[PDB]
């Protein structure tokens, strides 16, 4: 998980004091939070008196107290609050701003941004668009993985996945194909493959019209809910026309054409902040929509399927025979090869596959566990649960298959004593270079290019 | 040529190319849906209720029962043919597919089923009232008679006779297809070669070997004799050998040993003729004619085996005859009274000839029986169909393709045959061996995988598990060159080829119901003999390519041949693979049919455990590194 | 006093000898038996050595069962 928050707060306060103009966002950014901090901050909302700290501490009892330091870990690392050590204590209070960000905001204030949205007359259906974008927003999850379809024909977002370089293929060639970004690409369906993106776009965001309120704002503000118009016309700086366009040619917004309008809050803006219920011609129906068979025979058992995540999940399976609603695709080892042909682990796979198409899979999950949960001191040999058969011959081949590493550069070799290694070479795994660290070795290693602090020390010794 | 390759090739009718689905019929229509243009088999949503359905899905394909909804399935050229024994409704299985059109249905595939449908049942082969004759029956296979030149030129224009059913009985079609085309009667000289011409000329037709219907015989010496019982898996076997018009017989795979003279009891008895029995070696035959041939049917006295050192009584008694193919499958003869018994026998117009085991038998020594009896009929009992000598003409053409197969995780809930959880530890390599593996040559390369330090460290680990949760052990390994240098290595008994019948007999008798002196080594020979109704911690260590299907089959007796029927039967198997070696992926491809069986396997490249053994000698590399010394000898000798 | 541009390789024992048998007619590609699990090697050949490594367990099943 790249944890947005992450993102967030690698930026200095006046920034984040910059953001928190919108209300929204403070709100979107609680919802962000560990329930400590929302707490506490409830705590101190309607407060305006900062506040000393032990109390806080105060406030919590024994284990989980810990996570006192997670939360306010976090909210100084942000730096929502303001410290004031004056007298000796720490008297608290949050960015004020950003407090009254929020208190306006949660009894009625002066928000026009994050009320931006001005409803209209609603036409909007629900299955109107309803894979509108679904459909681009799945097309180019073809056009990443490379298919019939040229689901990822745009320019500027294919440039954004050249630009963001995370899917492994010959860009020479023009591909970017599953590398272990389009491994982890197939990973984080929703929340992964939203925000793993998004940030491609700030990624890209770097070179003209900074305005990251009025590009965050036009996230969040999508991520309030589908007020449709009101902003759209004319709600929304001109950063925002641009991440309208963005965000319909990202296909994560819900613009219709004519480019003159508000555009509707397509359901992936929900979905960006949802983690719940994702799913959604008119044949439009789950959990079955990923159908296909786990088990230890190798091969392709689906049913149902999704006409891409097929072809998807053949990226780590020869396809042989397509049929209507089957194909004859073997799974075996020789397929497994693939996922390693780009290399990545199908460790990833386990889990996901023994997540996904189990909704073929359901008198599988019970053909298999007999629920062998309570009955595991009871037997001491349980059964199929969760099935590691193939798992572990997978795993077999795992390092079967692996069974090697490479490194490559110069070689440091022979020597002298025990300070370079356990001076400077700990040291090395203190400075982050070293591509080998065996003590007795007297020699050890890096990538070539990677020296600035290679060839400097040991000299010194 | 006289038999056919068609009895061990299942896995077929995989109908699907790269486009392969119509417009999904049973999408609308979702009671059942297996695979429709490979006769794979699925359930459909209207229509979830399997269990009863295990007949229906028997007729087609191959499962994987231990799938969820259902098992696999699959089409099959020839299970068609088998399916005439019933020979129901034929568009009734496309009817059932009806349904099933889970594409658009595939009526070339339905047509291909339809010619699924085709042969069996629809044989053509004539046969006349106490006779045999040049006809045909069935539209699959019709002209299998009539047309012909050995079945209808030799087709003999002789109207009809059961006492006019003898003369000629182009020899003797009394096992003859389905029949009876304007059907000539049939002769005595020239269907030798017939049985070979047919296939030659392809026909796929039913043979049929009757109950009472030639009259060249007041039928003779057999009788019905029914006292047996049966377990679970006897009666389709026994009424296999009717189909219509007047009987017929085929062949059978199956784990054997399992009473198997019983079954062979019935036909024979239900004929009333002239038949004969053969097993392979007064090695292997005599776990037969006392301990499993006489709580049945047949009288005490009549029947003569023949070794002219281990001979009987012949040239005297009218009743039945048993002996041996290798006795007479060759021009080895002890006694040449062989051939005072050879030219008769063999010349004798035998109604039915019992092979027992012939799996291992080479058709460049198997032809001899085919060469030698020429029986009315023909018993089909071996082991396994899919081979390495897979040639051209399997017994089939002879007697059929395998007629039963045998049953292991959902019939058997009628008899455990000895749960399976197979194990194979994947003991890793060392190079100072290998280093010279990388220097070596013609099969002698392989005696350096013997030399693996690791499999000492397990093999007492494995004595050490099986008693240390106390169940005595079966292990398996082979080269016994130095195999026997570990058995009195593993402080546990020596068994090897080329070996004194005295000494055999030390083996069992104090160590049976004892509980002490409990492990044992094999040789390979003495797996022709026997193996104990004890210890189920089966283990393999040593094996060779080729021999793993016998190999393989060699572990078969072990636990089908056991019949208890408790709750749960915690029983294993295990196995060594010394990792990084030439072999193992060979094992794999022995392997490859290992759960293939549903009898599953389960791998421990390391357990729980395995380095708790401070008795194994070598435990410090360097006796390893004077093992390396020892290692060089035959290799030196190599 | 030495920095050679070299490959390390980690590796296995058995393999190494392989790795060595590699070597054993495509010499001076490895550069040091650093250890059983640890070896230098060429730049300009090393995973093609490794897949001349991957011949040997090409060599080794080939696995077609086929």
């Amino acid at each position: 998980k790249h944890s947005v928050t992450q993102y967030l707060e690698e930026i200095p306060q006046q920034v984040q004091n910059r953001l928190y103009t919108s209300p929204a966002t403070c709100l979107a950014i609680y919802r962000i939070l560990p329930p400590l901090a929302k707490f506490f901050i409830m705590a101190m909302v309607f407060n305006e008196n900062e506040v000393p700290l032990l109390d806080l501490d105060k406030w919590v009892n024994s284990n989980g107290k810990l996570q006192f330091q997670n939360a306010i870990k976090s909210m100084k690392s942000l730096h929502l609050l303001i410290p004031n050590k004056s007298s000796g204590t720490l008297m608290i209070n949050l960015n004020p701003t950003f407090k009254i960000s929020l208190r306006n905001a949660l009894t009625g204030g002066e928000v026009q941004n994050s009320f931006g949205v001005v409803v209209e007359e609603n036409v909007v259906s629900l299955d109107l668009l309803d894979e509108y974008s679904a459909n681009k927003w799945e097309t180019i999850l073809h056009f990443m993985v490379g298919t019939p379809l040229a689901k990822i024909p745009s320019e500027k977002v294919l440039n954004l996945l050249k630009h963001s370089k995370l899917m492994e293929e010959v860009n020479s060639t023009g591909e970017f194909k599953i590398t272990n970004e389009g491994f982890q690409f197939l990973l984080q369906e929703i929340n992964s493959q939203l925000w793993t993106l998004l940030l491609q776009y700030l990624k890209m965001i770097e070179t003209s019209k900074m305005d990251l309120v009025d590009v965050l704002h036009f996230i969040f503000m999508l991520g309030a809910l589908e007020v449709g118009k009101a902003y759209k016309i004319d709600a929304l700086s001109e950063t925002q026309r641009i991440m309208l366009q963005d965000m319909r040619d990202y296909g994560l917004v819900f613009q219709k054409h004519s480019n003159d309008s508000i555009f509707y809050p397509t359901k992936l803006a929900l979905m960006l902040t949802s983690d719940t219920k994702t799913i959604r011609g008119l044949k439009n129906q789950d959990i079955p929509d990923g159908s296909l068979i786990v088990e230890t025979n190798f091969k392709i058992y689906s049913y149902s399927n999704s006409p891409l995540q097929i072809a998807v999940l053949s990226l780590f399976v020869h396809l042989k025979a397509r049929f209507v609603n089957m194909v004859l695709g073997q799974i075996t080892r020789e397929s497994i090869r693939r996922a390693l042909t780009n290399g990545i682990t199908a460790d990833q796979i386990i889990a996901y596959l023994e997540t996904h198409a189990h909704p073929q899979m359901r008198r599988l999950a019970e053909e298999k566990l007999e629920k062998k949960l309570e009955l595991d001191p009871n037997c001491k040999e349980p059964l199929q649960v969760l099935p590691p058969t193939v798992v572990d011959q997978i795993r077999l081949w795992q390092l079967e298959l692996d069974r090697v590493i490479t490194y490559e550069g110069s070689l440091y070799s022979d020597f002298e004593t025990s300070q370079e290694y356990n001076l400077l070479s700990k040291y090395a795994q203190d400075i982050g270079v070293l591509l080998w660290k065996d003590d007795k070795k007297k020699k050890f290693f890096i990538s070539k290019e990677g020296n600035s602090q290679v060839l400097d020390f040991a000299k010194r010794k | 040529p006289a038999d056919f390759v068609p009895d061990s090739v299942s896995g077929m009718f995989r109908s699907h190319d790269f486009s392969y689905l119509r417009l999904r019929p049973d999408h609308a229509s979702r009671p059942l849906w297996i695979s429709p243009s490979d006769g794979r088999i699925i359930l459909e949503s209207f229509s979830p209720l399997a269990e009863q359905a295990q007949d229906f899905l028997v007729t087609i394909a191959e499962p994987i029962s231990r799938p969820s909804h259902i098992h696999e399935y699959k089409i099959t050229a020839y299970s068609l043919y088998a399916a005439v024994s019933v020979g129901l409704e034929t568009d009734d299985i496309i009817s059932v597919l009806d349904r099933l059109s889970k594409v658009p249905v595939a009526e070339s595939i339905i047509n291909f089923i339809k010619g699924a449908t085709i042969s069996y049942g629809k044989v053509k082969l004539v046969i006349k009232h106490n006779r045999y004759f040049v006809e045909t029956t069935q539209a699959d296979i019709l002209q299998m008679l009539l047309n012909d030149s050995v079945i209808g030129p030799l087709r003999i224009d002789s109207d009809h006779q059961v006492q006019p059913p003898e003369d000629v009985l182009e020899r003797e079609e009394e096992d003859d297809d389905i029949d009876a085309v304007h059907s000539f009667e049939i002769a005595n000289e020239s269907v030798e070669v017939v049985k070979k011409r047919c296939q030659e000329i392809d026909y796929p037709v039913l043979e049929e070997y009757d109950f009472r219907n030639d009259h060249r015989n007041p039928d003779l010496d057999i009788d019905l004799k029914p006292s047996t019982q049966i377990r679970p898996y006897q009666e389709k076997s026994l009424s296999k050998m009717f189909g219509n018009g007047r009987a017929r017989s085929g062949i059978i795979v199956l784990p054997c040993g399992a009473g198997k003279t019983l079954v062979g009891i019935t036909a024979a008895c239900t004929i009333k003729k002239s038949v004969i029995v053969l097993c392979t070696s007064s090695v292997s035959v005599m776990q037969w004619r006392q301990q499993f041939l006489q709580w049945c049917t047949l009288q005490p006295e009549n029947c003569a085996v023949f070794t002219s050192d281990n001979k009987e009584m012949f040239q005297t008694e009218s009743g039945l005859v048993v002996s041996t193919y290798s006795m007479v499958a060759n021009t080895r003869n002890r006694s040449h009274d062989s051939q005072k018994v050879m030219d008769f026998l063999t010349g004798r117009e035998w109604g039915f000839i019992i092979l027992d085991e012939v799996h291992v038998v080479p058709a460049a020594m198997f032809r001899r029986v085919v060469s030698t009896i020429a029986a009315h009929a023909k018993l089909g009992l071996t082991a396994t169909l899919v081979r390495e000598d897979d040639k051209i003409g399997d017994l089939n053409f002879l007697i059929g393709p395998k007629l039963y197969e045998a049953n292991w995780m959902e019939l058997s809930q009628k008899g455990h045959i000895a749960n399976v959880q197979c194990a194979e530890v994947w003991c890793p390599m060392t190079a100072e061996f290998y280093q010279e593996y990388l220097r070596e040559t013609a099969r002698k390369r392989m005696l350096l995988y013997i030399m693996n330090p690791t499999k000492f460290q397990a093999c007492q680990f494995l004595i050490q598990y099986h008693e240390r949760r106390g169940d005595k052990i079966i292990v398996f390994s082979d080269n016994v060159y130095a195999l026997q240098e570990y058995a009195l290595k593993m402080g546990k008994p020596f068994i090897y080829g080329s070996t004194p019948q005295q000494e055999r007999m030390n083996i069992l008798q104090n160590f049976q119901y004892n509980d002490q002196i409990n492990t044992i080594f094999l040789s390979k020979v003495g797996d022709t003999s026997i193996d104990l109704p004890e210890a189920t911690c089966l283990i393999q260590i040593s094996s060779h390519y080729g021999s793993r299907r016998q190999e393989a089959q060699r572990l078969g007796r072990i636990l089908r041949a056991k019949r208890r029927n408790d709750e749960g039967f915690n029983a294993f198997f295990y196995s060594l693979v010394s990792k990084d070696t030439q072999e193992m992926y060979y094992s794999t491809k022995r392997q490859a049919f290992l759960v293939d069986q549903g009898y599953a396997f389960k791998v421990i490249t390391h357990l729980h455990g395995m380095e708790n053994i401070p008795n194994l000698a070598y435990a410090s590399p360097r006796e390893r590194r004077e093992l390396l010394q020892e290692v060089l000898l035959k290799n030196e000798e190599a | 006093a030495r920095a050679r541009k070299g490959a390390l390789v980690q590796c296995d024992p058995s393999i190494k000898a392989l790795i060595l048998q590699i070597d054993a007619k495509m010499s001076d590609i490895v550069l040091e038996e650093l250890d059983d699990t640890h070896l230098l090697v060429n730049p300009s050949k090393v995973e093609f050595v490794k897949h001349e490594l991957n011949r040997l367990l090409s060599k080794n099943i080939y696995n077609p069962m086929d």
